[PDB]
RNA sequence: CGACUCUUAGCGGUGGAUCACUCGGCUCGUGCGUCGAUGAAGAACGCAGCUAGCUGCGAGAAUUAAUGUGAAUUGCAGGACACAUUGAUCAUCGACACUUCGAACGCACUUGCGGCCCCGGGUUCCUCCCGGGGCUACGCCUGUCUGAGCGUCGCUU
RNA sequence: GAGCCUUGAAGCCUAGGGCGCGGGCCCGGGUGGAGCCGCCGCAGGUGCAGAUCUUGGUGGUAGUAGCAAAUAUUCAAACGAGAACUUUGAAGGCCGAAGUGGAGAAGGGUUCCAUGUGAACAGCAGUUGAACAUGGGUCAGUCGGUCCUGAGAGAUGGGCG
RNA sequence: UAUAGGGGCGAAAGACUAAUCGAACCAUCUAGUAGCUGGUUCCCUCCGAAGUUUCCCUCAGGAUAGCUGGCGCUCUCGCCC
RNA sequence: CGGCUACCCACCCGACCCGUCUUGAAACACGGACCAAGGAGUCUAACACGUGCGCGAGUCGGGGGCUCGCACGAAAGCCGCCGUGGCGCAAUGAAGGUGAAGGCCGGCGCGCUCGCCGGCCGAGGUGGGAUCCCGAGGCCUCUCCAGUCCGCCGAGGGGCACCACCGGCCCGUCUCGCCCGCCGCGCCGGGGAGGUGGAGCACGAGCGCACGUGUUAGGACCCGAAAGAUGGUGAACUAUG
RNA sequence: CGCGACCUCAGAUCAGACGUGGCGACCCGCUGAAUUUAAGCAUAUUAGUCAGCGGAGGAAAAGAAACUAACCAGGAUUCCCUCAGUAACGGCGAGUGAACAGGGAAGAGCCCAGCGCCGAAUCCCCGCCCCGCGGGGCGCGGGACAUGUGGCGUACGGAAGACCCGCUCCCCGGCGCCGCUCGUGGGGGGCCCAAGUCCUUCUGAUCGAGGCCCAGCCCGUGGACGGUGUGAGGCCGGUAGCGGCCCCCGGCGCGCGCCCGGGUCUUCCCGGAGUCGGGUUGCUUGGGAAUGCAGCCCAAAGCGGGUGGUAAACUCCAUCUAAGGCUAAAUACCGGCACGAGACCGAUAGUCAACAAGUACCGUAAGGGAAAGUUGAAAAGAACUUUGAAGAGAGAGUUCAAGAGGGCGUGAAACCGUUAAGAGGUAAACGGGUGGGGUCCGCGCAGUCCGCCCGGAGGAUUCAACCCGGCGGCGGGUCCGGCCGUGUCGGCGGCCCGGCGGAUCUUUCCCGCCCCCGGGGUCGGCGGGGGACCGUCCCCCGGACCGGCGACCGGCCGCCGC
């Protein structure tokens, strides 16, 4: 139960902050869970998604066994776009399908020194 | 409202320009200029009796009636038919009002709390609350109340030593104290007979806190238990007693219908 | 406008009362504010007791409340001088001092003096440097407490003079009749006029 | 027999009522106490690659610098993709900057007309000579400087 | 109420079946796509046929009145899908120098000019325009403001408040 | 350029004072007040009138009495009177 | 085959278009072209009466204080040497002030249209008055005897509540006469018998909460004026220099 | 004639510094109506308000008595409940209307002119040196202010000066650091639990039953939001005196600068002026023979002056000490900065404004002032063919669905088009009664009723009938054998190993005190503590009643399944 008197259960205020959150908040909004072997190997539950993460889509029109790489992250639309996931238009031109990153299982991350520092903070805070 | 639809300065036409006698906003160009001004029957006007902030909201009750309602609710919580007719699952539950040991109030986790409810068979009453946690009907969903979550048991204790932590997030449960008994928690909705789970110190402190008809309350100042209107009130036993049936006329069961 | 048999009503609502309606919606707000004010005082200010200075035994001026008693304001400088301490030294010890309060009764004088003796007996003070003037060791494990509630002495002390067991006595029971009050009332109403007639009887030879 | 009119039902057209939703109001309560002569509030004008409004800014003009976070903004081409260099965006912003009017302040405001000091060139100098920088409003306090008095007085012709 | 449901809630329509005397209600059938209801208490900004009722929409009127102040148009060709109206040739007229001409002050602010479109606008129409979209256009020592005072307006000294 | 609202200005009509002048316009007091017009929102059941006395600057109104409804209470028949 | 029905049509009879002002409306009285949405007795304070609950000669914490920092907790619980206070338990007077128990028995002063001493009873009496109590009497299949048994009652008695009347008591005035006591013997106090005025007493029924109706003041069921005041804006029309 | 000093003064673009203006919900000062009521309207009420003008702060104002009271007296200001709709005011009509008590939050008191004493021991400015981080002061040398009066000592509660007594050794403003505190000081950044498992519907899942005898899993986290639908676990959020870093403020402990109060006695000092007050005149108040403020005139005293609520004289008493000043708290806040919640409204409602809203637009201007939300999950916004010059169609295609096609959710009524059915001279429409037609519903239409018992016809099953075996229940006797309930005693037992209450006791108990003659006198008086007695619970046995919702065993009849 909510006990702080400085945080809202208010629906209008939560939706207002959600749909008008700045980009550094929208990165935390667009966080994705990890695969079970990678969370066993790293001891972390979820990570924010970036440009070059490998993605297995778990739900929607495409489900499972389609481990592809993301290409674009519209934080304005809360939508990542995946290279494998396609849909043709009327004129035979392909276009990427909108997939929300909460319905996304990351299979492999992108290695970086900054992500090693983030992973170390995640592991130390999970303790 | 507190600053009504009287922001528009307006006058009435009168006899000529014979639309109506309602005040009309005055201007031009804007197509509102000429429409209905303040008044109860107009667009954008003023509501009938704008509900002021000094309504008589809060209602004082006599403290003797408050304590009378607490005593009535606690007495109705003891009869099994009343609480079964309120709807709690008391099938596999042991003896009425349940008195647990004083090791219960020193719980720290909630797994022991759930295991205690499963062993004392209140977990069926918790499972009813799990089965009914649906969405609010009507327009009440907008003001942050979207859960019809029916009330389950209420555990009444003293000497808070982690029991609020053990019973804080169980669905339908009620945190409630002996020294601070709430009518709104003991009888929600005005319907008496809620399933309550006591403790040893709670069930012993009740007599210290209210008394009997022989002694007064030793914790409160000037409270006694109220005098009962009927001493022995089994009406079927009274009507089948030999003293009453010794002094009756005769059972007259003829009908004597209309004769054509 | 009026009606059947009802009371004549004159409500004071002709003035524009709708503007100035102060409704206590912040009454639990002021209660929580003042709780936190008293608790913040008792935490941060001192191990002095709450409602700090000691108040005097004071009788209420009326023919109505003068049988009762009251916690006054200050200790009435003649009383404080008989107790034998300086004015601001008393104010820093914790004695409430009112320079306006006079003294008419030796009874109330000695009552406040004995109350001062009781407070000076109950006083445990801590100077800054540990050279200990006018104290000793850690007395009563630093007195076992550091905060008192609702006055230091509970300054009401409703006296119970009982005087129960006595036998009905001699001719005072045949002497204290109703006529004493009427005789005193007539004497008070006709005191000065009899003096004027006595002066005229001495004057007219 | 058809035309027209009337009364229902189906379908279609005007219409936006009802129902459902709410980044909006309204009410109550808590916490803090903050504008300006170091140019306030307000107004004008300008600023985006494609940019009318709103929003954000002031010739450094859709923001600069710094800190934090950490791979984007996005409708489209572009451009830094670098991170074993300084690092995109976003938030905070404590450092710089902040056109003109405006208490508005050199005078009045017709973007008009001046007056001093200093600096660069034009006859290497002011003599009513182009550009740039600083100053030039009223009232008033403290102190300085200047001087008016047949107001009072000392010494002296 | 271990209530109802995306195997379809509210809402709406209905030559369907029914109940109550009525306030109204329940079910059948069709669109609809996410919330709804029965019972006991509680609290109302709680029920519409009117108020020359307010807001919004729609008929008869009605394809009716009307598109009549100032003498007037006509032939051929061209661009064009399309010409009573656009452009050019020619004819006939009007304004007739106190103009239906050539330029300014006040006012308008891009309406001035070129190109393209014709769904909006021009009370019919346009291939046309002062409509729309794109792109241009206003160059001063000697034209005027700027300088001066006119009727007057106005600040300091001062007075009043 | 000057005269600005109970003011201006008027060869005087009470004319003009931004389509308004026997007292302009805008906002506020202001949702001014009205014994005076118009209107006043679901069903069923039960009872059910008055336009008359007296008084009032009273005569289109109100007060009082009367007519009416609602809530009860005290009793009585229910077995030669 | 049956089917009433918000489907349509025909036939017989009856049937003027609603709302209100009015003695009278279908009116040659007024409003209404049609349809959807909005739209009018609310809220606060005070009073009165009735009802319901709690306590009951008391009642009420609405003002504060106490609990550990909890979403619902702006709730709830508690104070009692927090009852100060509001209302009620005492009224009558303009006021000084005064302020509700009387009766019986025995003895005595001249039981004298008169006071004292001891004991007892205690909110007086009359007529009505629900209920209640005692009970004559007779009543249960064939002989005396009995206990509750079936089974009422003539007549009498105590009398609730309330009504009518009489009487008594208190307070202010009015009339008439006599007595008593002195922290000091006076333009001092108190007493008695009758007649009146009071919203009184004559065993008290109030306090708090809630609901219903009615009235009042607040914009007060909704809409409506000719008007008045305060502060500002206009001589681009027109009037005049 | 000139020079100099003081005093009144003027000038500057002199050095330095200060006020203007905005917001204005709260507060302060002035001013100020009328609508309304009085059923009429002048006094009155509306109202010492609306409007207008001037000021500042997060509070402002007020604030240490020229007070209240009149008795067993209190004692700064503010705020709440009472006082109280009372005293009082009022064509005593309408109406208006306080205060002292008393209970609560807060508690904080003080300074100056005069009186004298200190050789002006005081203050501002200029210049160089001792020096500090992010910046400004103790000393050194000279220009002013000030003797027409700085500063210390002093304030009506008395103060000062000189002897006597016995003591106090003091403070507040720098500078580095230590462990901190009640939410575990302030705010800001980033991070922290647990199914996305198997089956099935769905376009999509957050839907649907289950996840071993340990209840699949986490819970100090089951508030809320977004996610293709209805989530505790799929995601930031939520709980936690949970954890790490950076930034800011406070209180301990090294130097620089200041440092004499209490009691007795003696002497001396002791106060705010055109001010109070009086007359008169206006406004205001509940304030009346005038509550307050103000104009004009008259205008003081020093055993004085004011107040004492009915004017005036005499007299007594109570209380205060004005015409100079500061001061936090509780209190108010519809402006602003962030913040949380709602028995509120849901696009004709709620602010005028959910949207490029004080916007479009109108008036010369003061000013007036709107309408207007919704495709889909994702534009996947309809490629391509064909008619037409295009607008617009016909096919095709995306989507669960164009029956969602760019003001596009749902799509009613008024109105209109077409189709289907029926009718038509008394304008249409209606009520009662039928008849005809049509849609639709229930049913099988010469074939539609069930449940019990009994006598016949054929097959298949095992109890029941009676007993043995068994657990579970109803019923009552001895109430066997124990618990518990009601009055009553007794053990007076927990009275010292007990709770509650008593204006019922104890001066032979104690302590702190008073009185009379360090001791004595209960000789008398105050308070507290110990016990003494009264009115209910805590054990015991024993009787009486009830064995009654209080329940077990032994046995009995009568039930019952297997
Ligand atoms: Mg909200
Ligand atoms: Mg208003
Ligand atoms: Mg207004
Ligand atoms: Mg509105
Ligand atoms: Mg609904
Ligand atoms: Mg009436
Ligand atoms: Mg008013
Ligand atoms: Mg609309
Ligand atoms: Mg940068
Ligand atoms: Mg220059
Ligand atoms: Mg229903
Ligand atoms: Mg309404
Ligand atoms: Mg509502
Ligand atoms: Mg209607
Ligand atoms: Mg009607
Ligand atoms: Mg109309
Ligand atoms: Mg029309
Ligand atoms: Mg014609
Ligand atoms: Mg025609
Ligand atoms: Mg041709
Ligand atoms: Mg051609
Ligand atoms: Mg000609
Ligand atoms: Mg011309
Ligand atoms: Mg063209
Ligand atoms: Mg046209
Ligand atoms: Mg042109
Ligand atoms: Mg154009
Ligand atoms: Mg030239
Ligand atoms: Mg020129
Ligand atoms: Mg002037
Ligand atoms: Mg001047
Ligand atoms: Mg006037
Ligand atoms: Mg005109
Ligand atoms: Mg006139
Ligand atoms: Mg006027
Ligand atoms: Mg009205
Ligand atoms: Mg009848
Ligand atoms: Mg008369
Ligand atoms: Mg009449
Ligand atoms: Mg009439
Ligand atoms: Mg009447
Ligand atoms: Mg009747
Ligand atoms: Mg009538
Ligand atoms: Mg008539
Ligand atoms: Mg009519
Ligand atoms: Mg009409
Ligand atoms: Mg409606
Ligand atoms: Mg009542
Ligand atoms: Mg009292
Ligand atoms: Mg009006
Ligand atoms: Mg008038
Ligand atoms: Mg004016
Ligand atoms: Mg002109
Ligand atoms: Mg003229
Ligand atoms: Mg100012
Ligand atoms: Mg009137
Ligand atoms: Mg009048
Ligand atoms: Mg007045
Ligand atoms: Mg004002
Ligand atoms: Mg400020
Ligand atoms: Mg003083
Ligand atoms: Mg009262
Ligand atoms: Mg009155
Ligand atoms: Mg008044
Ligand atoms: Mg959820
Ligand atoms: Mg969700
Ligand atoms: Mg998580
Ligand atoms: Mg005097
Ligand atoms: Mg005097
Ligand atoms: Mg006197
Ligand atoms: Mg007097
Ligand atoms: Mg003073
Ligand atoms: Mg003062
Ligand atoms: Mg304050
Ligand atoms: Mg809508
Ligand atoms: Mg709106
Ligand atoms: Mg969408
Ligand atoms: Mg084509
Ligand atoms: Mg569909
Ligand atoms: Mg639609
Ligand atoms: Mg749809
Ligand atoms: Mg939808
Ligand atoms: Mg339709
Ligand atoms: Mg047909």
């Amino acid at each position: 139960m909510k006990f702080n008197p400085f945080v809202t259960s208010d629906r209008s205020k939560n939706r207002k902050r959600h749909f008008n959150a700045p980009s550094h908040i929208r990165r935390k909004i667009m966080s994705s869970p990890l695969s079970k072997e990678l969370r066993q190997k790293y001891n972390v539950r979820s990570m924010p998604i970036r440009k070059d993460d490998e993605v297995q889509v778990v739900r929607g029109h495409y489900k499972g066994q389609q481990i592809g790489k993301v290409v674009q992250v519209y934080r304005k639309k809360y939508v990542i776009y995946i290279e494998r996931v396609q849909r043709e238009k009327a004129n035979g031109t392909t276009v990427h399908v909108g997939i929300h990153p909460s319905k996304v299982v990351i299979t492999r991350l992108k290695l970086d020194k900054d992500r090693k520092k983030i992973l170390e903070r995640k592991a130390k805070s999970r303790q | 409202s507190e600053l009504a639809g009287h922001q528009t300065s307006a006058e009435s036409w009168g006899t000529g320009r014979a639309v109506a006698r309602i005040p009309r906003v005055r201007g031009g160009g804007t197509h509102r200029s000429g429409q209905g001004a303040f008044g109860n029957m107009c667009r954008g006007g003023r509501m009938f009796a704008p509900t002021k902030t000094w309504r008589r909201w809060h209602r004082r009750v006599n403290t003797t009636q408050k304590r009378y309602a607490i005593c009535s609710a606690l007495a109705a919580s003891a009869l099994p038919a009343l609480v079964m007719s309120k709807g709690h699952r008391i099938e596999e539950v042991p003896e009425l009002p349940l008195v647990v040991e004083d090791k219960v109030e020193g719980y720290k986790k909630t797994k022991e709390a759930v295991l205690l409810l499963k062993k004392l068979k209140a977990w069926n009453d918790i499972k009813k609350v799990y089965a009914s946690q649906r969405m609010r009907a009507g327009k009440g969903k907008m003001r942050n109340r979207r859960r019809i979550q029916r009330r389950g048991p209420c555990i009444i204790y003293n000497e808070d030593n982690g029991i609020i932590k053990a019973f804080r997030n169980i669905p339908g449960i009620t945190l409630l104290n002996v020294s601070k008994l709430n009518i709104l928690k003991l009888a929600p909705g005005g319907h008496v007979g809620r399933f309550c789970i006591w403790t040893e110190s709670a069930f012993r402190k009740l007599d210290e806190l209210y008394g009997t008809w022989r002694k007064a309350a030793s914790l409160k100042s000037n409270y006694n238990l109220p005098m009962h209107k009927m001493i022995n009130t089994d009406l079927s036993r009274i009507l089948k007693s030999p003293e009453i049936q010794r002094a009756l006329r005769a059972p007259r069961k003829k009908i004597h219908r209309r004769v054509l | 406008a009026p009606s059947r048999n009802g009371m004549v009503l004159k409500p004071h609502f002709h003035k524009d009362w709708q503007r100035r309606v102060a409704t206590w919606f912040n009454q639990p707000a002021r209660k929580i504010r003042r709780r936190k004010a008293r608790q913040a005082k008792a935490r941060r200010i001192a191990p002095r007791p709450a409602s700090g200075p000691i108040r005097p035994i004071v009788r209420c001026p009326t023919v109505r409340y003068h049988t009762k008693v009251r916690a006054g304001r200050g200790f009435s400088l003649e009383e404080l001088r008989v107790a034998g301490i300086h004015k601001k030294v008393a104010r820093t010890i914790g004695i409430s001092v009112d320079p306006r309060r006079r003294n008419k009764s030796t009874e109330s004088l000695q009552a406040n003096v004995q109350r001062l003796k009781e407070y000076r007996s109950k006083l445990i003070l801590f100077p800054r440097k540990p050279s200990a003037p006018k104290k000793g060791d850690s007395s009563a494990e630093e007195l076992k407490l550091a905060t008192q509630l609702t006055g230091p002495v509970m300054p009401v002390r409703n006296v119970y003079k009982k005087e129960k067991a006595r036998v009905i006595t001699e001719e005072e029971k045949n002497f204290k009749a109703f006529a004493s009050l009427r005789m005193a009332r007539a004497n008070a109403r006709l005191f000065g006029i009899r003096a004027k007639r006595a002066k005229e009887a001495a004057e007219q030879d």
